[PDB]
RNA sequence: UCGAUGUCGGCUCGUCGCAUCCUGGGGCUGAAGAAGGUCCCAAGGGUUGGGCUGUUCGCCCAUUAAAGCGGCACGCGAGCU
RNA sequence: CAAGUCUGGGCUAAGUGGUAAAGGAUGUGGCGCCGCGAAGACAGCCAGGAGGUUGGCUUAGAAGCAGCCAUCCUUUAAAGA
């Protein structure tokens, strides 16, 4: 799917999203990125569709980064079953994306390409997005 | 035909807005839509 | 391959009230389940347990089963005509007749009587082949 | 190409042409006969040599017809020059033919006619990108 | 490129950022004072500029002065700039990343594949009349797989870097193939 | 609500919702016609009799224009069973 | 229903106000910098609307028009593998 090989835990702490990204705010790869507009918990299961989505768009083409990554484990008790008696097991990995996050980035892909992409793969995102260009994006230096 | 995403189909669908909804007029018919 | 993923895509399940004893809540609970099956004509059942969650799945736990043995039996008979017919083995049925004694084969199929029998025992059989591949593919 | 409202224009082949596989058949759906494209035909692909003749055909509706014979098209003529027979199945940097500079100029002695230009330099650029379309190199 | 530029008093910085003007602080190895510098002009010149070519700074004094900018931060929650560092000349020799033209056609782009030109503003110490522009790079010989780097470069009489050199400045990987699937 | 709010199904009596099973209107159709498919408008009124099982639900027989799905303390025991 | 159908300036035409999301839309009103406007198409209206070449490959066929790939050049007023 795409979870971490290893963990010196299992289950975490659910904790909460206070608004502005931190970092991953600015470009730095590709041409043209997409950048998160609400915060949430993306699932592994998302990330990955619109991975596909995208090489699926353009097909034999340019290169993909994806910027974030589901490390976050993500517990659900069984059904039917009533409180307590332990955390639930871990049903999946999320990353936890915050405003003004760029979650991806295309490069060797034509400005029509780039678009039309992006705008594919945040259909699969259970936020709202953005995409961006480059040029103060630039924290070289 | 009836739908909440309506939009332009081929190069000749034409978007119009008559009695407050949103409708998609075109040569052929398999490309009308209101929405709805 | 061994694979058979049928998606609840063509299933009907429904949920009666419990059979049977119960108490104030066999009455009241949609506890029985009845997963079906449309494209075989299969039904399962279940009300082992005293919930719905638990039977539909354990309910289909089986119609996986009975499936794979019915998806199955059709392997046996749908691969036991594609081989052919011929093996009785009984006296009267040879394709190629092989003989040491005068030494020599004969292939029936063809009308062709070789003389070299030892010497086919060796793996050579390009030729008696040569004629399989037009006595057999002749008639289609 | 020549008229319309009833023409047809394909690449003959060379040396024989009668029956139906290559195209005997297509110029009778649009009017023709097989009498008057097959003996009474070859006298020009008699001439052109052999390989390809790009000549064409225009009905009439009444077995007659303007075959404007044609020189062979830009895609094999470089075949010859490098010796390749297809060119590539997809074309770009490799290909598994050459063409030096005035190799292209070898041709030059060929097409002059209906390219759009009499000279040969100012029509031969136009054989370059033929080999930019099957690949066949461009030794330089 | 020019630029006018005007001195701030320290007065409601989010306030005189809201009002349209772009605030900031100019300093180098002497001076450095508190200014505001609105988004118009700013953005228009910031972009088809950047931090590689130098602007003049025209305050109430007209004292026009020579910069390039060293640190602009963002607002991260829709792209924005809230700040920025400007970092005065003269004939003092400092650093600066500057541009990357890349001419050519890696072999990386007949079966499949494209140029990540990973460091594409590389970083080099040198004075300012030493400031060039378009600083190119061959690519007509990047295969596929295997790829340039470091500061094997054409560095103009004057370039003294500060690289590595080994700092990968530039590679060529492959396309996004359709064929893929897996599990297990 | 435990100083008591009788619990499945049936019968009787209904009434309401529409996400419509018929019947009326209608747009697409891979609509020739006849017959269908799919979506839109529309409950005014209709929405069968049996075999099995306590059954609800189902399966089956024989029909039908159709044999709609749900709410009402999974409607209704100071109405019956 | 006690006290302004008070004053000045905007916006909305949905009874929004007097519930809801992804996502749709030449709804409106207002700021933006770019096209490019007597080489006077912005829309109609008049003529064009080319040649190697059907590009090669693929293929029953692929002739701009399944698809893979390449996307250079010739002629003018203009014209794309
Ligand atoms: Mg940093
Ligand atoms: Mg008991
Ligand atoms: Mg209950
Ligand atoms: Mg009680
Ligand atoms: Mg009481
Ligand atoms: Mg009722
Ligand atoms: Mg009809
Ligand atoms: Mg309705
Ligand atoms: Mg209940
Ligand atoms: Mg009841
Ligand atoms: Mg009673
Ligand atoms: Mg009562
Ligand atoms: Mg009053
Ligand atoms: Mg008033
Ligand atoms: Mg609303
Ligand atoms: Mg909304
Ligand atoms: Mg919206
Ligand atoms: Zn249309």
């Amino acid at each position: 799917m795409l979870m971490p090989r290893r963990m010196k835990y299992r289950k975490q702490q659910r904790g909460r999203l206070k608004g502005a990204t931190k970092g991953g705010d600015y470009v730095a790869f590709g041409d043209y990125g997409l950048v998160a507009l609400e915060p949430a918990w993306i699932t592994a299961q998302q990330i990955e569709a619109a991975r596909v989505a995208m090489v699926r768009h353009f097909r034999r083409g340019g290169k993909i980064f994806i910027r974030i990554f589901p490390d976050k484990p993500y517990t659900k008790k069984p059904l039917e079953v009533r409180m307590g008696k332990g955390k639930g097991n871990v049903e999946g990995y999320v990353a936890v994306v915050k405003p003004g996050r760029v979650m991806f980035e295309v490069a060797g892909v034509t400005e029509e390409q780039a678009m039309e992409a992006l705008r594919i793969a945040g259909h699969k995102l259970p936020i709202k997005t953005k995409i961006v260009r480059r040029d103060a994006y630039d924290e070289a230096q | 035909k009836v739908r909440a995403s309506v939009k332009r189909i081929c190069d000749k669908c034409k978007v119009i807005r008559r009695h407050g909804r949103v409708y998609v007029i075109c040569e052929n018919p398999k490309h009308k839509q209101r929405q709805g | 391959e061994v694979e058979v993923v049928l998606k609840p895509e063509e299933l009907r399940i429904d949920v009666m009230r419990a059979s049977g004893p119960g108490g104030q809540g066999v009455n009241t609970t949609d506890s029985a389940v009845r997963v079906v099956h449309l494209p075989t004509g299969i039904t399962v059942t279940c009300q082992t347990t005293r919930s719905q969650i638990k039977n539909k799945e354990l309910a289909l736990k089986i119609l996986k089963a009975r499936l794979y043995e019915l998806e199955r039996k059709k392997r046996e008979e749908e691969l036991k005509a594609l081989r052919g017919e011929v093996r009785p083995i009984e006296w009267g049925s040879q394709i190629r007749s092989y003989v040491l004694d005068k030494n020599y084969v004969k292939d029936h199929r063809t009308g062709l009587m070789r003389h070299d029998p030892e010497n086919v025992l060796d793996g050579d059989l390009m030729d008696l082949i040569w004629a399989g591949l037009e006595w057999k593919a002749g008639r289609r | 190409m020549k008229k319309v409202v009833a023409v047809v224009k394909l690449q003959l082949p060379a040396g024989k042409a009668t029956p139906a596989p290559p195209v005997g058949p297509a110029l009778g759906q649009h009017g023709a006969n097989i009498m008057e494209f097959v003996k009474a035909f070859n006298a020009a692909t008699a001439n052109m040599g052999d390989a390809i003749v790009p000549v064409e055909i225009t009905i009439y509706a009444d077995r007659s017809f303007t075959f404007v014979t044609k020189t062979p098209p830009a895609s094999y003529l470089i075949r010859k020059a490098a010796g390749l027979e297809k060119g590539a199945h997809k074309p770009g940097r490799e290909k598994v033919g050459r063409i030096t500079w005035e190799q292209v100029l070898e041709i030059a002695k060929q097409k002059m006619p209906d390219l759009n230009t009499t000279d040969l330099e100012a029509a031969a650029r136009m054989i370059a990108g033929s080999a930019r379309s099957m690949g066949v190199e461009v030794v330089g | 490129y020019r630029l006018k530029a005007y001195y701030r008093e320290g007065e409601k910085p989010s306030a005189l950022r809201r009002a349209g003007k772009l605030p900031g602080v100019m300093y180098n190895r002497h001076l450095n004072r508190k200014v505001y510098v609105d988004l118009v002009e700013f953005d228009k010149v910031f972009r088809q500029a950047s931090i590689h070519h130098v602007i003049v700074l025209e305050l109430p004094d007209g004292q026009s002065l020579p910069t390039l900018v060293r640190q602009v931060n963002l607002d991260k929650r829709r792209r924005r700039p809230e700040h920025v560092d400007f970092f005065v000349l003269s004939d003092e020799p400092v650093e600066m990343y500057v541009p990357l033209r890349f001419v050519g056609t890696p072999a990386g782009v007949r079966a499949g594949g494209v140029l990540q030109e990973i460091h594409r503003d590389i970083l080099v110490k040198v004075s300012p009349r030493n400031i060039p522009e378009f600083i190119e790079v061959d690519v007509s010989g990047l295969e596929i797989g295997d790829s340039l780097h470091a500061s094997d470069l054409k560095l103009p009489p004057g370039v003294e870097l500060a690289v590595s050199p080994e700092e990968t400045i530039a590679a060529v990987v492959p396309p996004e193939d359709v064929e893929k699937l897996a599990e297990e």
